[PDB]
């Protein structure tokens, strides 16, 4: 890192000097808990049929999706107090903050 | 194996399956694709799988120059000493730039209109074509740092491009980071939450980590419980732009055909101001749109968004709803009765715990969004600690913040402070009528609305090097 | 993870069962703080000839070990209050807890 | 490569750089060998480096029984159903058992005494034979796991070889646990530090990490200051035992053959109980027998142990003292005066600062062994801080905790109570007078001891099966 400089650099890289990679691009995320994987290292939770999570059947995400989640459009409820550019500018800032990459 | 085309389990696919009656794939031999995220350690037998931010963690507008310096170069404009950002050179929106096309080897956007042959767009990020009114606020911000560029030349002559543009970039960065933590954070978490998690800014703390935490990945989306089921476009007197005034989101992602060939982003911007955003109920969730049709025009069959949500919780090996209430200090509900005191909603806990059987094992996207909201605010206390804890790491453990001695002059942030989305739309856009401020809650025209002239745009003369 | 057991395994796996390989053998130390590398990621301080850590020379190991720890060893001050035992079981339970392994 | 041999700075290799003028390394362009810690994920470009446990963080006793499976069944004794550990089949201790040799590719045990051909031992732990003191403690739990073997199977006629094992291996877990909490880390931490960092066990929370934190292998290495230039051997009356009673520590790391050919483990018990250890303090921080003559009789030249430790630190990337001065919530000496304060020395400050330039840089062990000790502990505030929050984890983090509901009965935990090392000496060797308790304060023959005689066995009747 540079000993003085005059703007971020584009990759985040120096931003914090005693740890030049934090907030800087292509870096595994920080965990605030151990991760919980159904082999303790790799796997997701509902990948091998029978095995449970901490006594428990893993539940379909679709499952939940369309028992909790799906509901009837016209009961739709718009904010009084939001506009919709409240939820852009969320979506905006999401992507100022993490993107996550995947094989292609 | 193609996680695309097939429903084999292997790495590195982990296809959702479908379940029995479910409401559209009747098929239980079909599947809702899904790709594992990179491992930051590959076939590693040692550590811990974890998961790759790409981007920059801080509030720096690396949306709109990129993560990346080869990136980041490749969108400035090198062919004068302008310091701009480089446009469409094919395309302009009523004599306003558009953002570049970019050259992408499947190009989603194409096959949202075969005809139109128009591809996505290229920017700091490489979603900004995934909806056209997320397209038309890069489109925004883009056109921002131009006018910043071109009223910088004036004041400064002697500036060269690379110092218009750093200098452009950092107002930009700097008003991504006013919008977000003086107007749009304190409607996310509310009143109480806002105080907790973000007390005032005292200056630059380099112990604070400020790296995105796995789980927020996961929490932030708590947004798309706001998405409307439409992309709502209006004329100059905000009155419905015929003939598609409301297209179903299902037939606008990627479609950046639709900001080129149908009226710019100006209908867009209007349509965000003077719609309500949906509002996130126990029942009321998340829409069909992204619930049973995200993507359908750009792949073998809809997706499912609130079920990738809880899909990715698994595959980034993310703690149950209960480990992250304890994380935040929050009581962890044992039982159904229990569940239902903490959602005041014993139905929903009913519902909650017939799926996964304890609250320990609530994916955590779907316990957060469950909570009932804050006063004032659209989350509840999980989603605002796990969201407060991370805003407030992004700004303390920010050697650039805005705020922080010696990034700006005293004079620079009194000039900062006059900033507001409504007063950039207004510079960059044909709209002469914007939300007032609060632009998040303002929502009903002509009652929130005001003329532009009353509202005064950044004064740059502390930008004077003289 | 069995569902219930009597015994340790080996390992230390399964101890955590939300994740099961906490405190089991083979696995990365946990961080308290973020890692301070000389390029950010691996190289250590003192690695690259004239590279300052935050503003100052590296101070050779050797160097610090000599001009402070160094003493006249017959200046050895015997502990009236703790028996060589104290010592021994030091490095005795320091064996129980960690071994950072090194290539042969 | 070999970092033994050369003094090249190429992977894996991280040599130490001679001072000019050093006492000792005269050829300034020379080196002090020193191999990088394996890191968790090789060669990548994407996870900052870190280290490797290849040991149980768990106070379990794996020094003993291994921490891996391959290893635990090699150390078990499989020729019959009495739960034991292999013992070496072609030397005893006066009738009494010692460990099995090792098989090792490049054996140093044998550089130690090339005429007398003992190699190193086999333990549960790669370092047992480090110095026969070391070696002696490692003995002495292997004969007490089978001991309680022993006395398990006349109690229970039924349990066969993996139950009476296992029970065995539970029991010694359990006295390490007891010796090391309640007699070793008092007189670590003070009384202050241990109320504070070890407050009143309650129970297993499951929550709780019980990883060793990396910064803890480097900070716990304080020992290094409690070490004598010599190894101690007393006779059955506690005196010297002749012909050579005090052996120059430079001549017995490895040396095994002296555990074997010397006497065995009794001379080097007596030896541990009534001699002091070396008090550490501030101009008298750690003996020449490690810092110029470490390892001399098995390496090209000796090592440096306090000056391996802050290489050590570097090559982990572990910050520097005021990082974890503020991570455990102490004031950050910024100035010499500031530091002289801290240290209660200024002399002290003094030298740090002309070696280190600033506070901010100083290595953990170097600062950590600086600061002035606890009232009745062995250790400053912030090797407290420390090393207390790494037992606090490993304590509340541990299912199987000695005192964890479901671990042991209540009849079992009262009968454990009464176990402690003096007794387990009595229990597994020819000696018969033993350090009063506490062990690790006693130092002193005879006023501090008393006859084995005058402490009861541990009761077993509770493991009984009714
Ligand atoms: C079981 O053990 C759990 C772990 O406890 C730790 O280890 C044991 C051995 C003890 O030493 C214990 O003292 C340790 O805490 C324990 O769960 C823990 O509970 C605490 C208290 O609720 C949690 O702290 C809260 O954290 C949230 C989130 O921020 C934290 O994490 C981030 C990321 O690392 C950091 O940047 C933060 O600084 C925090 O460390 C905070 O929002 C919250 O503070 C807010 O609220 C308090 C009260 O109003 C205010 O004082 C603050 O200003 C804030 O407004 C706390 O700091 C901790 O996250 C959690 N850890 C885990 C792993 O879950 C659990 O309670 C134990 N259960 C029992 C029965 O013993
Ligand atoms: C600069 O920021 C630093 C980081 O601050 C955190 O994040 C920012 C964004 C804020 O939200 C802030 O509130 C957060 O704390 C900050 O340094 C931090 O300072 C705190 C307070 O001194 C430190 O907490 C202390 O930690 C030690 C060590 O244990 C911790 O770590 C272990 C293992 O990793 C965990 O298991 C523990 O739960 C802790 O998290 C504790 O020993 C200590 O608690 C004891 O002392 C108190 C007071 O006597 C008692 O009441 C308790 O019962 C305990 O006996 C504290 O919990 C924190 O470690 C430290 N973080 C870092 C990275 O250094 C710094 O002060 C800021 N400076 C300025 C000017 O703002
Ligand atoms: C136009 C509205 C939005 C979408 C369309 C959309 C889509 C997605 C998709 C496809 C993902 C990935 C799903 C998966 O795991 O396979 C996704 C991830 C994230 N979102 Fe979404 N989102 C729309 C809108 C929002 C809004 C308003 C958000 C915030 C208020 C929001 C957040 C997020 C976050 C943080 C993620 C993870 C990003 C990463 O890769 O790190 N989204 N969204
Ligand atoms: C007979 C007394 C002791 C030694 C001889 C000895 C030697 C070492 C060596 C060679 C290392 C590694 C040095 C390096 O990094 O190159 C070392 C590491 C550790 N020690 Fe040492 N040690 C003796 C005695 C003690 C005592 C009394 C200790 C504790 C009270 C103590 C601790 C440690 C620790 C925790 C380490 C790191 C272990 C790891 O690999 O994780 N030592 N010691
Ligand atoms: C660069 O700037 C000049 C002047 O504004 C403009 O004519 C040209 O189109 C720009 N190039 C690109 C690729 O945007
Ligand atoms: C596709 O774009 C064309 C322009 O090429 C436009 O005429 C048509 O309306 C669009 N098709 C649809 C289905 O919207
Ligand atoms: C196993 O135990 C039996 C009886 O104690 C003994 O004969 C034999 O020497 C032991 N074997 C080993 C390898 O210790
Ligand atoms: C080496 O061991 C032999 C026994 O094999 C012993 O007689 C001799 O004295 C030892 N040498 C030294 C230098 O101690
Ligand atoms: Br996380
Ligand atoms: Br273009
Ligand atoms: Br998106
Ligand atoms: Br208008
Ligand atoms: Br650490
Ligand atoms: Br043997
Ligand atoms: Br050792
Ligand atoms: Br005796
Ligand atoms: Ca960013
Ligand atoms: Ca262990």
């Amino acid at each position: 890192c540079p000993e003085q400089d005059k703007y971020r650099t584009i990759t985040g890289m120096c931003n914090n000097r005693r740890s030049p990679t934090l907030g800087a691009s292509n870096r595994a995320f920080v965990r605030w808990l151990p991760a919980e994987y159904e082999d303790g290292f790799s796997l997701p939770y509902g990948w091998t049929p029978g095995v449970k999570r901490n006594g428990f059947p893993v539940a379909l995400a679709r499952a939940v999706s369309n028992e909790i989640v799906r509901f009837p459009t016209d009961q739709l409820t718009p904010d009084q107090e939001r506009s919709l550019m409240f939820m852009q500018w969320g979506q905006l800032l999401d992507h100022d903050l993490d993107f996550t990459p995947e094989p292609a | 194996v193609n996680c695309e085309t097939s429903c084999v389990q292997q790495p590195p696919c982990f296809p959702l399956k479908i379940p029995p009656n479910d409401p559209r794939i009747k098929n239980q031999a079909d599947c809702i694709p899904f790709f594992r995220s990179c491992p930051a350690c590959p076939g590693s037998n040692i550590t811990i799988r974890n998961q790759i931010n790409a981007l920059t963690s801080f509030v720096d507008a690396s949306m709109v120059y990129g993560s990346e310096e080869p990136l980041a170069r490749n969108l400035r404009n090198m062919s004068n000493q302008l310091g701009l950002l480089a446009v469409n050179q094919r395309f302009q929106d009523n004599g306003r730039a558009l953002l570049p096309f970019d050259n992408l080897h499947d190009d989603p956007c194409l096959l949202t209109n075969r005809s139109a042959r128009i591809p996505c767009f290229l920017a700091g990020d490489t979603r900004s074509s995934e909806m056209p009114e997320l397209t038309s606020m890069h489109t925004l911000l883009l056109r921002e740092h131009n006018r910043l560029a071109t009223e910088l030349k004036s004041l400064n002559p002697r500036w060269d491009g690379e110092r218009l543009y750093q200098e452009a970039r950092k107002i930009v960065g700097a008003m991504v980071q006013i919008i977000t933590y003086r107007d749009y954070l304190p409607l996310v978490l509310g009143p109480t939450a806002m105080r907790k998690y973000l007390p005032t800014y005292r200056s630059y703390n380099d112990s604070v980590d400020p790296r995105i935490a796995n789980v927020f990945t996961n929490a932030f989306r708590y947004g798309h419980t706001l998405i409307q089921p439409f992309m709502f476009r209006l004329d100059n007197r905000y009155q419905p732009m015929e003939p598609n005034p409301r297209v179903p989101l299902s037939r606008v992602f990627f479609a950046s055909w639709r900001v080129v060939l149908e009226g710019g982003i100006d209908p867009i911007l209007r349509g965000l101001m003077a719609t309500p955003a949906k509002l996130n109920r126990q029942n009321q969730i998340a829409v069909d749109e992204i619930r049973e049709r995200l993507f359908e025009q750009v792949m073998r069959i809809g997706l499912d968004l609130p079920a990738l949500n809880m899909q990715r919780s698994r595959d980034h090996g993310l703690p149950g709803y209960n480990a992250w209430r304890r994380f935040c200090g929050l009581p962890q509900p044992e039982t159904v009765g229990q569940l239902g005191t903490v959602l005041r909603n014993l139905k929903l806990a009913r519902k909650l715990m017939e799926q996964y059987g304890t609250p320990n094992n609530i994916d955590i996207w779907m316990g957060g969004v469950s909570e009932p909201l804050k006063r004032k605010g659209r989350v509840g206390p999980l989603l605002a600690c796990i969201i407060g804890t991370q805003f407030r790491k992004l700004r303390d453990g920010d050697r650039f913040w805005w705020e922080n001695e010696g990034v700006f002059s005293m004079q620079q942030r009194q000039a900062l402070a006059q900033i507001s989305l409504p007063r950039i739309i207004c510079d960059n856009t044909g709209i002469t009528t914007v939300s007032k401020n609060n632009i998040f809650m303002s929502n009903s025209y002509p009652r929130d609305f005001v003329n532009c002239s009353t509202l005064p745009a950044l004064n740059l003369a502390s930008w004077r090097e003289a």
